[PDB]
């Protein structure tokens, strides 16, 4: 399985055929042939593997963390503080990359399930895609290659200062 | 892609397609017979001979060997050189 | 530019123009019957002044005939599928392996082909045994200080093989 | 057999020697054994260490 | 010692090795955080990733 | 005399190299792949469980695959 | 990595005190031991780099280069016989120990935490290869070639020392980590211009740039085979590695003064693909090919983009493998015909029948065949530079076209069409040479399957 | 549905086999064209089916 | 191992002795041995040839080398690296040169001129628009599922 919380799926809508023919039905003959040929021993191999690993078990977990406080709660030098701040920041950056990955995967799914109803029931998912990617363009984009953490925060002050003065004069 | 070829067969074929030509007699046609010396047929029509036998066997003999054969036996020699027919 | 002499001749140049014009006419003039007609026409046009004893008249009309030949040549003539430029032109160069090789085979493979390799051994001894005396003697004596030709005489002196036979005779079969 | 050829014995012993020197360097740089903020837990419950 | 114990053992050691750049860790963590920001109602990936209440702008 | 002797360059050095190459990769190609087949047919990966309370995990046993 | 360093020292004296006819086996065996031994290093996990006390560290910018060098050593050594095999026992032990000491300085250079140490070990890389190419330079102006090499590498690399002492006494110590942390921008004065010009100029000479790329061809046509491979792969990709290090500082002035270097590299990359289209002298064409690939590398390093850095280190590793292979095949052909010219060695489809397959495979790796790592590198360079200037794709694609052209031309020129029927001295291919072929290209394709190792720190 | 997926995947993967076969043979298929002919015949008969299911 | 004196320093002068020694050094015709002249372009004292060399030299002369059209003592022309067969076939042209280039560029210009005529004069058939139902197909353009209807309808003829 997986988490349908994070990976939503639409309700299944399967139509039913209706012959109205006397061929009679070659493709049903062949799909029953495929199931009764391939599907039995592969399921039995699955059963064998399940039991033989169901003798004894292992366990893997998810690595969870604490929270080191801030970068603006570190001073001008503070190597034993800035290090914690940057590593926490860079791990946030990596998991945000995978956030954008998952949203793009949802967009691919929306293109594929709709077929040629492109402009219906993909406004929601493409719209939230544009929202998160507007956020990502604003926040993590125009910083270049050698990001440390401080270039991000200088960008942060630059952006909010410029938009503050622009909405100040245009208020 | 490899037909059977003999010296006798190719010699008789060259002598055949010589003997079909008009202004030489079928009478005095010899395997040893100089086209220049003792038959008296012209060198120009000897190059017509060269042209037609080239066209039959399907490869150009060069201009530099369009000079110095003058007899059917050396013609069989040069065609056996191009075709590599010995056993 | 020929292995016998330097000058070609008047007659050789006339004759090569004849072969080229007739071959071009083959390419231009399909169905072969109107070709045969025009071949007699070309042979007659050479026979219009075959009677010329002159030399400057012959080469002047030959030059005008070269103008006339290049005037009506053909783009892709019927060149043979063995002639250079043609369709094959070492088509079957896929297995023209040179004959100096086969010395470097593993002795299992030379155990596979016994009698042929014994025959190549006695050929190679026939080469080496008959290289010193007759060939080196005829390459001392018969070359003049200027050789001045691209063709050697055979060993008509007394006995065995003419010189330089090896990489002339022992050429591949042109046939895989 | 080893005194026959002592040739190929040099660099594996050199590698194990260097690995011991790295472990001694770990012991010599044994500062802040649990003195981070993000990696900071209780020394518990087996025996009196957190990493070697 | 050049082709057998080296090449294919290196290939098995590198075709699967631990999670380089914390990757599947980051997969599961991004999945659970998307679950978090969906089930809590608040929008995902807000800007000002550092605290906008904790800022000082030197003005004119 | 239909058949003739065509001239191969040489075969045995080339075939000997390729033979030794595939054999002395295969010498630990079969045992390694069959060994890891025995791994994922006997021991299997792990369960997807979570960190319990009152627990100090090692830095291994965060990993699915047992060889890793 | 000191557990990897002390067998690099102690791999030397065995080669001295080994008996005769036995140095070869011992060196090869222990080299492959250390190859796996430092292949075990690869646990660069996630956020940080991995450190060892005050001397050693590892990004992903250094670990595949390290594994590449220790992979190179048996290849390096095993190519390097049969032209000095009949020479003396003492001189041969001297040669092999010289290569080993060279690689020890290389590993010191690739794991250089500090930068003054990096300069010292940089010219420690410089010095032994001089001795090797000058004792066994194989041709008539090895004098000239070694001299150009030594004076270009010093007189480029020397003011880098003064610039690094200037950075030393303006920002404390020269650890890579503090320079990640205590960096501050250095504006568009002229002092920053000269400092950037000094550091980047030293590395421009190392790559080489096109403005001083006459350094390279003499240094390859008059070198032995082990020196050729080490020179090309490890020295040029080490120069790129050093630029990748010290470009972390000096952010804003490279926006100004990065313009003429990228220009010179682009147009001279095209002129270099022009120059290796028409020359003779089969060995030198790969040298100019390496000039063009390193110009591509240089564009990638100065445009300062994460795509660019990933594709750049990919192009480093792939071009190191392909160039070392193609030098080895050039050595095989010169073992055959003793010529080094191109129009003499012709044909060779029947003769050496499976050598052609490795020639073809190398020319396709230099093609940018698409699943190969070469095309991953060149493609991400093109993506980054098209984000950078949006019209520069003309020279990138024209480089691609002429690069494929000359690579396939050198393929079908030497080894396609007709044996010249006077040779009498080609031998069927030795098991050593084909063993080196499999040493080159099987790890390349197994890298091509799972290339998530070799990408840059901005992964 | 699993059938259509497995049938398209075998119409790809039933082509890979003969190349790896001759790289792992060391012996001579003199009837190597017959081998290639029968694997292309298998590929065509497993590729005529899922198109019919597709338009079905 | 080779004689230093059979290499090629300097240009042509002096005209008796250096021409004599170079003509005996390269084995050509003596007075037709050409310097370039001393153009200062490097080039030493190396000869100049009639520049075509490969689709001349017909293969029935039957010299030594198979495809270089070479015979092991020849001037080895300076621009042979551009002249090899498979690279530049300097055949005698079947028509001309000026005739070829002028007719080709003129035909391309003629076709592109009438292409501009096609770009300015379209064709069409006596046809109006289609009749899309929802205000020229709303909700299958960009969207706005609850915001912007613009009422414009279809009328029959
Ligand atoms: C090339 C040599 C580069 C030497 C290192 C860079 C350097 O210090 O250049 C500035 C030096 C001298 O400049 P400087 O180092 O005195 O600049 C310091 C400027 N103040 C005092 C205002 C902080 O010039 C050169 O090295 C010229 C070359
Ligand atoms: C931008 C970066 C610039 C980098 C410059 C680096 C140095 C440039 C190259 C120096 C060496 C040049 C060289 O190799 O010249 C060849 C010549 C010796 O050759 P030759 O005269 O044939 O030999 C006679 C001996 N039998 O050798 C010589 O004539 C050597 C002459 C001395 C060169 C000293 C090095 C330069 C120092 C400059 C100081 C000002
Ligand atoms: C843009 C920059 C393009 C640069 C191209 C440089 C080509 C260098 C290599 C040339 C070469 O390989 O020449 C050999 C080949 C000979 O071909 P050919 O003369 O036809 O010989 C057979 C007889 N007909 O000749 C060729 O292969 C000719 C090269 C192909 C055509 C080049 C131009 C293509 C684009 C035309 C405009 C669009």
């Amino acid at each position: 399985s997986w988490d349908k919380d994070v990976y939503p799926e639409p309700p299944r809508r399967t139509p039913a055929p209706s012959p109205q023919t006397s061929l009679p039905n070659p493709i049903t003959y062949l799909t029953k042939a495929f199931d009764l040929l391939v599907d039995r021993p592969v399921t039995l191999v699955r059963e064998f593997i399940e039991r033989q690993h169901a003798k004894n078990k292992y366990y893997y977990y998810h690595r969870e963390f604490r929270r080191v406080p801030d970068i603006t709660e570190c001073h001008e030098k503070d190597v034993l503080c800035m290090f914690e701040a940057e590593m926490q920041w860079k791990r946030d950056y990596k998991v945000d990359q995978e956030i954008v990955n998952i949203i793009q995967e949802r967009l691919k799914a929306c293109q594929q399930r709709e077929g040629e109803s492109h402009r219906q029931n993909c406004a929601k998912e493409l719209q939230q895609f544009t929202q998160v990617v507007k956020a990502y363009q604003d926040r993590y984009h125009d910083l270049g290659a050698h990001y440390s953490a401080r270039k991000c925060l200088a960008k942060q002050k630059q952006r909010m200062l410029a938009e503050r003065k622009a909405t100040k004069e245009a208020a | 892609d490899a037909p059977p070829l003999t010296l006798e067969g190719i010699k008789d074929r060259v002598l055949y397609v010589l003997k079909l030509y008009d202004k030489i007699d079928p009478e005095k046609l010899s395997v040893n017979s100089h086209f220049m010396k003792d038959l008296g047929l012209d060198s120009l029509d000897q190059v017509e001979i060269i042209m037609a036998m080239e066209d039959e066997f399907g490869f150009e003999i060069p201009d530099i060997d369009a000079e110095k054969l003058m007899c059917p036996q050396e013609i069989v020699d040069y065609i056996a050189d191009k075709k590599d027919v010995y056993e | 530019f020929l292995p016998s002499a330097a000058y070609l001749t008047h007659q050789q140049k006339v004759l090569q123009l004849y072969k080229r014009a007739l071959r071009h006419l083959e390419s231009r003039c399909v169905h072969r019957d109107k070709y045969r007609y025009f071949a007699c026409l070309l042979r007659a046009r050479f026979d219009e002044h075959k009677n010329e004893k002159d030399m400057v008249k012959a080469t002047q009309l030959l030059r005008e005939a070269e103008k006339e030949f290049w005037h009506g040549q053909h783009p892709q003539p019927y060149i043979f599928p063995e002639s250079p430029g043609g369709t094959s032109y070492e088509r079957y160069e896929c297995y023209k392996v040179p004959e100096w090789c086969l010395d470097d085979w593993h002795p299992s493979e030379k155990a596979m082909y016994p009698d042929y390799f014994a025959k190549r051994e006695q050929w190679k001894k026939l080469r080496r045994e008959s290289w010193e005396r007759e060939v080196k003697q005829l390459q001392e004596e018969t070359p003049v200080g200027g050789p001045r030709t691209e063709a050697l005489p055979p060993a008509r002196k007394q006995g065995d093989l003419p010189p330089l036979w090896w990489h002339i005779v022992t050429r591949p079969r042109e046939r895989p | 057999v080893v005194r026959d050829h002592w040739i190929h014995v040099l660099v594996p012993v050199g590698f194990v020697f260097g690995y011991y020197l790295d472990r001694k360097n770990d012991e010599k740089l044994a500062a802040f054994r649990n003195k981070s903020l993000l990696y900071k837990r209780e020394l518990k419950p087996n025996e009196e260490v957190t990493w070697k | 010692f050049g082709f057998s114990i080296v090449l294919v053992l290196g290939s098995t050691f590198v075709a699967y090795l631990p999670d380089y750049r914390m990757q599947e860790w980051a997969r599961r963590e991004a999945e659970r955080l998307v679950k978090y920001r969906e089930a809590h109602g608040l929008p995902l990936m807000e800007s000002n990733c550092f605290d906008p209440s904790k800022i000082q702008l030197p003005e004119d | 005399g239909k058949r003739l002797f065509i001239i191969k360059p040489s075969g045995f050095y080339d075939k000997r190299f390729l033979k030794l190459l595939r054999f002395y990769i295969l010498l630990t190609g079969i045992p390694v792949v069959i060994g890891i087949t025995l791994i994922n047919v006997f021991i299997g990966e792990a369960e997807l469980a979570e960190i319990p309370e009152g627990y100090v995990p090692e830095h291994w046993e965060y990993f699915k695959h047992p060889i890793s | 990595m000191l557990k990897y360093i002390i067998p690099t020292m102690m791999l030397m004296p065995l080669t001295w005190l080994s008996k005769n006819s036995m140095i070869w086996i011992n060196t090869t065996l222990h080299s492959l031991l250390i190859s796996l031994t430092s292949l075990l290093l690869l646990n660069q996990f996630g956020d940080n780099s991995l450190n060892f006390s005050l001397t050693f560290f590892s990004d992903s910018l250094s670990t595949p280069l390290l594994i590449l060098t220790m992979w190179l050593l048996p290849l390096m050594l095993m190519a390097s016989q049969h032209h000095l095999s009949k020479e003396n026992l003492a001189r041969k032990k001297l040669f092999i120990s010289m290569l080993i000491l060279l690689q020890l300085f290389l590993i010191m250079t690739f794991t250089a935490t500090e930068l003054i140490f990096f300069y010292i070990m940089f010219e420690a890389t410089l010095v032994p290869t001089l001795i090797i190419i000058t004792r066994w330079g194989n041709q008539t102006e090895r004098l000239n070639a070694g001299l150009y090499f030594l004076f270009y590498t010093l007189a480029g690399s020397l003011p880098l020392l003064v610039a690094l002492i200037y950075i030393q006494n303006t920002m404390g110590s020269l650890n890579f980590l503090i320079l990640q942390y205590w960096v501050q921008p250095m504006p568009n004065s002229w002092s920053n211009t000269f400092m950037w010009l000094a550091c980047m100029m030293a590395f421009m000479v190392k790559m080489p740039l096109y403005g001083l790329h006459l350094w390279l061809p003499k240094a390859h046509v008059e070198a032995p085979i082990a020196g050729s491979m080490v020179l090309a792969a490890i020295l040029l990709k080490l120069g790129g590695y050093g630029m990748m290090r010290i470009t972390l500082l000096l952010n804003p002035i490279t926006d100004f003064m990065a313009y003429p270097f990228i220009m010179l590299s682009l147009w001279g990359m095209i002129m270099t693909s022009s120059i290796c289209l028409r020359q003779t002298d089969l060995k030198s064409l790969i040298a100019y090919s390496s000039v063009s690939h390193m110009a591509l590398v240089i564009v990638a390093i100065l445009i300062q983009t994460p795509w660019s850095y990933m594709g750049a280190t990919a192009l480093m590793i792939a071009h190191g493998l392909t160039s070392s292979m193609l030098f080895c095949l050039a050595n095989s052909n010169y073992e055959r015909v003793h010529s080094r010219t191109m129009i003499l060695a012709r044909g060779l489809q029947t003769l050496l029948p499976l050598m052609a397959a490795w020639w073809l495979l190398a020319s396709l790796t230099n093609l940018a065949l698409p699943p190969s790592i070469n095309l991953i590198g060149e493609l991400f360079v093109v993506m980054s530079t098209f984000s950078w200037s949006n019209i520069t794709i003309i020279l990138m694609g024209l480089n691609m076209v002429i690069t494929a052209l000359y690579s396939l031309y050198m393929l079908i020129t030497t080894q396609r069409g007709k044996h010249t029927h006077h040779i009498n001295n080609i031998l069927p291919s030795f098991t050593r040479e084909n063993a080196l072929m499999s040493l080159h290209m099987l790890p390349l394709l197994l890298l091509s399957l799972n290339p998530k190792i070799i990408l840059g720190p901005l992964y | 549905m699993n059938l259509f997926s497995s049938l398209t995947l075998v119409t790809l993967i039933l082509l890979t086999m003969p190349i790896a076969a001759i790289n792992f043979n060391t012996h001579k298929f003199t009837n190597y064209p017959l081998y290639v002919k029968t694997t292309i015949s298998c590929a065509f008969i497993t590729s005529m089916i899922p198109t019919m299911m597709f338009i079905h | 191992s080779h004689i230093t004196k059979d290499m090629l320093p300097g240009p042509y002068p002096k005209t008796p002795e250096e021409r004599a020694a170079a003509a005996k050094k390269y084995n050509m015709r003596v007075e037709d041995y050409e310097p370039y002249p001393d153009d200062g372009m490097g080039y030493g004292d190396y000869p100049k040839l009639p520049d075509r060399s490969q689709q001349e030299r017909d293969p029935w002369y039957d010299w030594d080398h198979p495809d270089l059209r070479l015979n092991w003592g020849e001037p080895m022309h300076w621009d042979l690296d551009m002249y090899i067969r498979n690279r530049v076939d300097t055949s005698p042209t079947p028509v001309n040169w000026n005739l070829m280039c002028k007719h080709l560029f003129g035909f391309v210009a003629f076709m592109l001129f009438m292409f501009w005529v096609g770009e300015t004069y379209p064709t069409y058939q006596p046809v109006g628009p289609k009749q899309y139902p929802y205000n020229n197909l709303y909700l299958e353009r960009g969207g706005d599922p609850n915001k912007e209807p613009e009422p414009v309808v279809h009328y029959e003829i």
